[PDB]
């Protein structure tokens, strides 16, 4: 049944459609009469639903779009590898990671930029990087710049191959709709094939390459005399002395004697004390087990050989009486709607990126990464924000599916129809829990601020005063600390040092230390729960009310992204689901900003610091247990106690962070024009400017028009988000570079 | 409720009555246009002021005009 | 109403619009008989909204006036206690007023 | 139309599940709206306030809390199936009103049987300034 | 045999509720129908007596336990109780204001209990009936505040 | 010596600022060997700093109470005293280029408007005519003056869209 249906040469390879920029849309194919034609051109550029109603052409378009994005990412990765090969101090950083700051961007001496080439050590000057590529290139065993050059050239070659693949798979040999609808084959090939094959290849690379290099690196051996990994691969004698189980030579694997592999496939809890990262043997056994789990899970579905699982049968068979028809039609929706699958994949990708950030801040998987506070903070914040963006986009594309690809014929009493039916109950209960969480988190904060202001600290919600001890989180911490004792007896120590009892430190700085949770952590965590509940309320309400509502019954026929239905019913402004996503972007911004503020303050006040002989001294004075209970304490002891290096960064290596900070302030403040204002005033001002240009005959043939209401909202939210993100980025990076 | 007025510039494409999902506008015979039609608003008390007829109006300036003010339980679009 | 598929009849429109008391009973005097007249005589002097608005205001203004005049300084509220010796001078950058 | 039709209490209603979006206390206190149509067969439509409901072969009855819901359902039916339905209004005291065309051949047509109301013979923009109608109670567009 | 637990109320898919096990449970329905606010045959002052007693007994607790003078022994149990009594008086004033506001007109449409049999009019839905209800509420609240006060004086445990 | 500003050649705060900048720049010089490429870049930066301080002085530039040079904006005062290079000659220097862009934009707008569907010409530029007008705009004020007198530059408002107030 499953086969390869491909149509050969559907689209000629020519610049004929490049000559006319407006060709995907028949409304834009006429000409640019108004200036809104350009914004509609760059807006409907990748909206493939209104380009054509055929699902096959849309599938080919998005297939080659993913190919182009893959080629772009491969070009970017090859450029990063080339930068590490040519303009970097990776050779110096390998011989001294605890004293030489990483640097991989070198500026030109053109206009005053020589001050940005900071003294990072090792006889090298450049921009002190924060991506942590040096830690990754130390984990994956890389010694010289020749290897980075080879990796960069291979990445460029694969990027060219990916772009050629996109061109081929669209213009030359385009697959048919039945090829894309083979969901079982897709799932099997991207579970066993992609994930499983990549995990097994990475486990093999770690076992045969990264393990000996990292074993020789932390032993004090200089990387110059470290043997190249091909010597470890070909010769069993060199790999036998570092790991005695290699002398057996694949005998225990087939004879079921895997306990003999306990030297380089270890099960150890904690971090390597020499480097501060996870043990590479633990990561090798981890990726090998992940490859096993994905090889077994990739043979579940039925494609062509009878055996397996049919997803339609699995969905239609799970029917429970409070749900009526149980998952009855979801196979038909998910095999015919690109936006529904986009929403699911984006939501899971964003959540998994959030897990990625949390589990890198928890267990650093790279050598000399925990002590490099800047790389850890940047990785956590960056993947935090990318996960939030993917979740918000998931809500947006779910709303788009609701408007466009949802039909009432296939669904009568299924789960989606019943979610539509009781949407008011869901929204009302979410509003109740929203108000409840908002009050008994933020009103607790305001009450603590008031009792501090009224001179009554004994009436506050603090540890010294009456406290809200997070008993559940502390019990989970104690259970995980005592988990290797009873429930996981084969583990050497705890899986992370969040709940441990020992402090590791590399180079005199604290790598990872136990984290204490108090009343302030309780308040911030319930603030986070409140904020996430509000954002999910906004996104879910936008998705649910995109089709119809008690206000506007015909919202389905008005499209997804429309400004309003007029000032009727008192004014139906921002009633579209697009505007719900537009507000949810700001609520996401508030949520993740408070989350990363909590991360930075907690880690600087209770984890990060320099170890001494007389106890452990943190970066701050350990004031998180005393100042995070009030808003003014938060402000003064996080945004004002820090950022003293950003303002005084001028004349130093990090002055560009101050410039970026003030430019971010500019863009964040410039957005409020497009947010507060409307269009009629701007259109009338444009009319006056048009009269001015008409007076002396410089009238453009294209009529100047003000931005659309949805266009204005998009510009406002984009400038606001860019300004806020760059503000927090500059402040965080300058604080963590000038101090950490 | 709101006041909806139709001027003599109307020429009768009978499309402003389709864009109104409230049955406010009706079409009467006339003699001042080629189509011999003119928009009328008999149930002007049932209008909310959504201005969809204004979006559907092709004349410059618009033949049909909706003026806000004096809101009621039906012009506010409440089902409660 | 509700014979096979109909939900509207226009002579029992009390059922058509959906006005239904889901939790409503007509059981009279569930409490024991001697218990009512103790509280029935309690309410009859304050049953009128004029008598109740006055009584709440009577206990309102009098107890509010009692607080501060007599209500404070018996609970030792920290507003009518006075200072020991704090905050005569002001200004850390010099000048030292008062 | 030719004769004004009165809705029948006996007519069935489409099968539907419990939807939170529906009739409110305004149906009890104030008026509510009722939509009727005659069906050729059993088809699936989407209610303007709920999900999807399978309708009955023959007469049908919908109750909507707003007239906008009624005309949204009317436009959906006319677009999808060329259905041509009609809706009514039922008051609190039991009074029944007919708002969907009293002429019966829809506002899109003319029928030469309705009188022009709220029509100005002057052009838009030829109206007088508000100073000329100040302290009179009449707006310039109301003249 | 699908066991369609989730169904609309009275088989009517047009109105707000759908009969759900949160609503259609016999224990929940019996507990809600036996609550004083749904005893339609009982006089509204007798409703308000029980309602005010329960609410004034519960409202004393947070004021004693988390009051500004909670650390002062012997005086917290009186300050919390008189503040609870003041809160009961405030709620009684707002109840009387609601009774003035919402019953300046006359209702004309009944409640229609299930399968018919409706009584003429709820006395709670009237002006003087709601005034009597608020009177019962404030008397019950004051008595409950005094009872929670004397329960903090004589005690075998805590307060 | 106008407005109480000493010349930059005889200013103590100007030389103190130069000494302070040379001190911090030489502070980074002690962390690198003299035969290294960062040392050469730092040496070139110091040479550029010394050349800038020398060229900013002895050029009529002045400063007051800060060590940072000041600019004189009043014409005549910048002409009697040698200060026309600060803003007086850059004023005509910018206006020449500013009038260059305005003139070539006007000629392209006029040329494109006398063509079928002129809205396409704004998004589909033509290179030979735009580049010809780009290299035929050196005498922009001479073309601007002659069009001003004869009405080709301006337009009477009877064919200009005006507000209906
Ligand atoms: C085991 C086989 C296999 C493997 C490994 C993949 C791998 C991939 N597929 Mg999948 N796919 C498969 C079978 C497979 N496919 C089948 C059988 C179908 C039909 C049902 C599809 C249909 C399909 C669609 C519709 C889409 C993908 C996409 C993708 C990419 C997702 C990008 C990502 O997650 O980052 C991982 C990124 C990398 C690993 C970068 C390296 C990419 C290398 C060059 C690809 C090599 C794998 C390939 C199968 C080798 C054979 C191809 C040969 C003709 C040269 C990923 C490379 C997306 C896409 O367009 O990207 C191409 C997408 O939208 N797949
Ligand atoms: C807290 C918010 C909230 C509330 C109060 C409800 C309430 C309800 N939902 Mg909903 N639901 C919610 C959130 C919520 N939902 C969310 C977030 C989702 C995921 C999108 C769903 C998905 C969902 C489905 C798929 C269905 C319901 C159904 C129901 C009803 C039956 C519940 C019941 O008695 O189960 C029993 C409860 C206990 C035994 C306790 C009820 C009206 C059902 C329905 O439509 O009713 C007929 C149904 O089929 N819900
Ligand atoms: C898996 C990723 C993915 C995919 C495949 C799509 C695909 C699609 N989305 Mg979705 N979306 C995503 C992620 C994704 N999106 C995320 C993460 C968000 C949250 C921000 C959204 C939010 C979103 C909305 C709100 C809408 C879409 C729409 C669309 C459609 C057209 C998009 C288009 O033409 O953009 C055109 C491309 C651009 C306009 C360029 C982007 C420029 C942005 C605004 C600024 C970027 C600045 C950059 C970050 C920094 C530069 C700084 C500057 C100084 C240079 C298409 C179906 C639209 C639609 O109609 O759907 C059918 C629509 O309304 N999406
Ligand atoms: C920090 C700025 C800020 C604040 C505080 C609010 C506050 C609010 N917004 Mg908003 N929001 C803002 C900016 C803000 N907004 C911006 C800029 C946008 C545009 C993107 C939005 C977008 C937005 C959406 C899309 C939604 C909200 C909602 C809400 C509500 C959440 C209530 C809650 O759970 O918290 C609890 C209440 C508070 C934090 C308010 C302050 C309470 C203090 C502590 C006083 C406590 C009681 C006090 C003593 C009483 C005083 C008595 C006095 C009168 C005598 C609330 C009214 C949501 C809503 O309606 O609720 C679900 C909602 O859906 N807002
Ligand atoms: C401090 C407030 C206050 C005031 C001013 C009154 C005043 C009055 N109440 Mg009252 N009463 C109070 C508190 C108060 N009571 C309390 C706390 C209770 C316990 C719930 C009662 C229970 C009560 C009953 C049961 C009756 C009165 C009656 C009376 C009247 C006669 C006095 C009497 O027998 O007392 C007692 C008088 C109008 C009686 C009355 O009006 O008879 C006609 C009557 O029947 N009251
Ligand atoms: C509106 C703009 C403006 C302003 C505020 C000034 C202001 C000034 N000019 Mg100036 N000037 C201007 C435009 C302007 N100028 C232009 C466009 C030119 C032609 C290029 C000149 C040419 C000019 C000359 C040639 C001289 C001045 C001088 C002066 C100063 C004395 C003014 C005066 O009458 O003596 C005060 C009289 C009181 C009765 C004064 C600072 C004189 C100067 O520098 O003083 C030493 C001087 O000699 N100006
Ligand atoms: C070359 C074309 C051209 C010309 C001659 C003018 C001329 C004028 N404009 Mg306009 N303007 C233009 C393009 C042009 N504008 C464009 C493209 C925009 C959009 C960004 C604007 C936006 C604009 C506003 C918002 C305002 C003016 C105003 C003015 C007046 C003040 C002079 C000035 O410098 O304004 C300042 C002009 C700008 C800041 C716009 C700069 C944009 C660049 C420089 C134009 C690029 C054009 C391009 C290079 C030409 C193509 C060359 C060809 C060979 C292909 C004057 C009548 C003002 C007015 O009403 O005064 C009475 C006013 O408020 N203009
Ligand atoms: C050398 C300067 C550029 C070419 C000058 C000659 C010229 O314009 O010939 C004109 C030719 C073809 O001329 C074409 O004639 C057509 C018929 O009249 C249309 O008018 C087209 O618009 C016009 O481009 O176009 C070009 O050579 C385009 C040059 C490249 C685009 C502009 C420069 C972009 C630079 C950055 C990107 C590349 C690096
Ligand atoms: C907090 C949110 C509480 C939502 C409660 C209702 C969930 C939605 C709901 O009613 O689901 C009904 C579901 C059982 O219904 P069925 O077993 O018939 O449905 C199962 C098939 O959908 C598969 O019960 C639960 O999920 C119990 C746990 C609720 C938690
Ligand atoms: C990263 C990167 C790179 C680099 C490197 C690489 C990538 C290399 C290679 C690699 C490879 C090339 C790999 C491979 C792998 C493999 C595997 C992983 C396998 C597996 C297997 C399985 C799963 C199974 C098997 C078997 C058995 C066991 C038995 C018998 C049967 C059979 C045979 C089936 C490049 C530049 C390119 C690009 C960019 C990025
Ligand atoms: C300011 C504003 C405008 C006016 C803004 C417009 C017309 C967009 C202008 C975009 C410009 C033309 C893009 C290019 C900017 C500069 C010309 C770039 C200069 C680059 C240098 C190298 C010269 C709206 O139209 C609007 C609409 C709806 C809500 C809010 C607003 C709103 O706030
Ligand atoms: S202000 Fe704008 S968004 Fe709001 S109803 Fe008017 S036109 Fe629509």
């Amino acid at each position: 049944k499953v086969k390869i249906a491909v149509d050969r040469n559907p689209v000629e390879t020519n610049f004929e459609k490049w000559a006319k920029p407006g060709h995907f849309s028949r409304a834009l194919a006429k000409g640019p009469n108004t200036t809104t034609w350009i914004w509609n051109l760059h807006a409907d550029a990748h909206d493939f639903d209104n380009h054509t109603s055929d699902l096959e052409e849309i599938s080919r378009k998005v297939f080659s779009a993913h190919f182009g994005q893959l080629g772009i990412i491969l070009i970017w990765l090859s450029g990063m590898y080339f930068h590490g090969a040519r303009f970097s101090n990776y050779e110096g950083w390998l011989s001294d990671p605890t004293h030489i700051k990483p640097s991989a961007q070198v500026v030109w001496p053109i206009v005053g930029q020589e001050i940005l080439n900071g003294d990072v050590g090792g006889g090298f000057q450049g921009i002190q990087i924060t991506s942590g590529f040096f830690q990754l290139w130390r984990a994956s065993g890389i010694t010289s710049e020749l290897q980075l050059y080879s990796t960069a050239i291979g990445g460029l070659v694969l990027a060219a191959a990916c772009f050629f693949a996109g061109w081929f798979h669209y213009h030359k040999a385009a697959p048919k709709l039945e090829w894309f609808q083979n969901v079982e084959s897709m799932l099997n090939h991207h579970l066993a094939g992609l994930l499983g094959l990549g995990s097994l290849a990475w486990a093999g690379h770690q076992i045969h390459v990264s393990l000996p290099v990292n074993k020789l690196l932390d032993a004090g051996v200089d990387p110059k005399e470290i043997p190249l990994p091909h010597e470890f691969l070909l010769n069993q004698s060199i790999i036998a002395d570092l790991y005695p189980s290699f002398s057996k030579g694949l005998a225990p694997f087939f004879t079921l004697n895997w306990a003999e592999y306990s030297d380089f496939l270890t099960f150890k809890g904690g971090l390597n004390p020499v480097t501060g990262g996870l043990w590479l043997s633990d990561t090798a056994h981890h990726h090998l087990a992940i490859a096993v789990l994905f090889l077994v899970a990739g043979h579940q579905y039925r494609t062509n050989w009878g055996i397996g699982h049919s997803i339609k049968d699995i969905l239609e068979s799970h029917k429970g009486p409070f749900t009526g028809n149980g998952h009855a039609g979801l196979y038909e929706i998910l095999t015919t709607s690109w936006h529904a699958q986009l929403a699911i994949n984006l939501a899971l990708f964003g959540s998994l990126s959030i897990i990625v950030a949390h589990h890198m801040y928890a267990m650093p998987p790279y050598p000399y990464l925990a002590t490099d506070y800047g790389t850890q903070l940047s990785l956590f914040t960056h993947h935090m924000w990318i996960g939030g963006f993917c979740v918000v986009g998931a809500g947006a594309h779910a709303a788009i599916f609701m408007v466009r690809d949802y039909d009432p014929t296939n669904n009568y009493n299924n789960l989606l129809d019943r979610v539509i039916r009781h949407r008011d109950a869901i929204i009302s209960h979410l509003n109740w829990v929203s108000i409840f969480l908002g009050f008994h988190s933020f009103g607790l904060y305001i009450h603590n601020d008031t009792m501090s202001a009224l001179g009554r600290p004994q009436d506050m919600f603090s540890d010294t005063a009456i406290q809200l001890q997070p008993v559940f989180a502390q019990w989970i911490q104690n259970t995980h600390f005592t988990a290797p004792q009873l429930t996981a007896p084969n583990a050497l120590a705890a899986t992370s040092l969040t709940w441990g009892g020992d402090v590791v430190a590399v180079g005199g700085k604290v790598a990872m230390m136990p984290i204490a949770l108090g009343t302030s952590d309780f308040l911030v965590h319930h603030i986070h729960a409140f904020t996430i509940h509000v954002t999910v309320l906004i996104l879910l309400k936008g998705v649910l009310f995109a089709r119809s509502s008690r206000l506007i019954p015909d919202k389905a026929n008005l499209g997804f992204r429309f400004p309003c239905d007029g000032p009727g019913r008192g004014g139906t402004c921002q009633v579209s689901a697009w505007d719900h996503v537009f507000l949810g972007l700001f609520w996401m911004y508030n949520s993740l900003s408070i989350v990363i503020f909590h991360f930075s303050w907690k880690m600087q006040s209770d984890v990060w610091g320099t170890v001494t002989d007389s106890g452990v001294s943190h970066i701050t004075g350990g004031n998180f247990a005393q100042s995070a209970n009030t808003i003014n304490g938060w402000l003064r002891d996080f945004l004002w106690a820090q950022s003293s290096q950003v303002i005084q960064s001028y004349g130093s290596a990090l002055s560009a962070y101050g410039l970026m900070f003030l430019g971010a302030h500019f863009v964040w403040a410039f957005s409020l024009m497009f947010l507060f204002s409307g269009r009629g005033y701007w259109q009338e001002l444009i009319e006056s400017i048009v009269w001015a240009h008409n007076k002396l005959r410089v009238a453009p043939s294209i009529q100047p028009r003000a931005l659309s209401i949805t266009q204005g909202r998009a510009v406002g939210v984009a400038h606001y988000l860019l300004g806020g993100i760059a503000t927090t980025w500059s402040f965080f990076l300058a604080r963590i570079i000038a101090v950490g | 409720a709101h006041v909806v007025k139709i001027y003599d510039t109307c020429i009768g494409c009978t499309q402003c009555v389709r864009a109104c999902p409230l049955d406010v506008l009706e079409m009467v015979p006339w003699d001042g246009c080629k189509a011999a039609q003119m928009a009328s608003s008999p149930r002007t008390e049932d209008c909310v002021g959504c201005k969809r007829c204004e979006t559907a109006c092709p004349t410059d300036f618009l033949s049909v005009r909706v003026y806000l003010g004096n809101e009621s339980t039906r012009s506010l679009g409440l089902a409660y | 109403y509700g014979e096979q598929s109909k939900y509207f009849d226009l002579q029992d429109l009390e059922n058509t619009t959906g006005a239904w008391d889901l939790y409503g009973v007509d059981e009279k005097k569930r409490y024991p008989g001697l218990q009512e007249e103790f509280f029935q005589r309690a309410t009859d002097a304050v049953s009128r909204r004029e008598a109740l608005n006055g009584f709440v205001a009577l206990t309102g203004v009098a107890s509010i006036a009692l607080f501060g005049l007599k209500g404070a300084s018996t609970l030792e509220l920290p507003i009518t206690k006075g200072p020991r010796m704090e905050k005569t001078e002001n200004g850390k950058g010099g000048i030292l007023r008062s | 139309p030719w004769k004004q039709p009165e809705l029948d209490p006996d007519t069935p209603s489409p099968i539907f599940g419990g939807s939170t979006g529906g009739l409110l206390r305004k149906a009890q206190v104030e008026e509510f709206y009722v939509t009727t149509w005659e069906s050729p067969k059993e088809q699936i439509f989407e209610m303007p306030t709920g999900g999807a409901a399978i309708m009955r072969k023959g007469p049908n009855l919908l109750k909507l809390a707003r007239k906008e819901h009624c005309l949204a359902l009317t436009t959906q039916l006319r677009t999808k199936f060329r259905m041509s339905p009609c809706f009514y209004r039922v008051y609190a005291d039991g009074k029944v009103e007919y708002l969907h065309p009293k002429d019966g051949v829809y506002p899109e047509k003319v029928n030469a049987g309705r009188v022009g109301v709220n029509q100005n013979m002057r052009s838009i923009g030829k109206n007088v300034d508000p100073i000329k109608v100040k302290f009179t109670g009449s707006e310039p567009f109301e003249i | 045999k699908p066991q369609q637990v989730i169904q609309p109320i009275n088989g009517d898919p047009f109105v707000g509720m759908l009969e759900t096990p949160v609503t259609s449970a016999p224990i929940v329905a019996n507990y809600l129908s036996n609550l004083p606010a749904y005893r339609t045959g009982v006089a509204p002052n007798l409703r308000g007596v029980e309602i005010g007693l329960a609410h004034g007994f519960l409202l004393a607790g947070p004021f004693i336990k988390l009051g500004p003078l909670r650390d002062v022994p012997g005086t917290a149990e009186v300050v919390g109780c008189m503040s609870a009594a003041g809160l009961v008086l405030i709620l009684a004033l707002c109840l009387s204001l609601y009774g003035n506001a919402a019953f300046q007109n006359q209702p004309s449409m009944g409640k229609k209990t299930l399968s018919g049999r409706p009584l003429p009019q709820d006395p709670l839905m009237s002006e003087e009936g709601w005034a009597k209800f608020a009177a019962g509420f404030t008397v019950g609240g004051l008595s409950g505040v005094a009872w929670a006060y004397i329960l903090t004086q004589i005690l075998p445990y805590y307060s | 010596d106008i407005a109480g500003l000493t010349p930059c050649s005889e200013s103590k705060a100007y030389n103190k600022l130069e000494r302070k900048e040379l001190k911090v720049l030489d502070k980074r010089l002690k962390k690198y060997e003299p035969g290294s490429a960062p040392y050469l870049a730092l040496q070139a930066t110091k040479e550029r700093t010394e050349n800038r301080f020398k060229t900013y002085a002895k050029q009529g530039l002045l400063c007051g109470n800060d060590g940072l040079p000041h600019l004189i904006s009043d014409p005549g005062l910048a002409l009697r005293f040698n200060h026309a290079g600060e803003v007086f000659i850059p004023t005509f220097g910018f206006l020449y280029v500013a009038g260059y862009i305005g003139h070539v934009g006007r000629q392209y707008i006029i040329l494109s408007k006398e063509d079928a569907k002129p809205t396409d010409k704004e998004i589909i530029l033509d290179v030979p005519l735009a580049l010809k007008l780009a290299f035929q705009g050196w005498a922009w004020p001479l073309a601007s003056i002659q069009e001003l007198r004869n009405g080709s530059l301006l337009e009477k408002d009877e064919n200009i869209t005006v507000s209906p107030r």
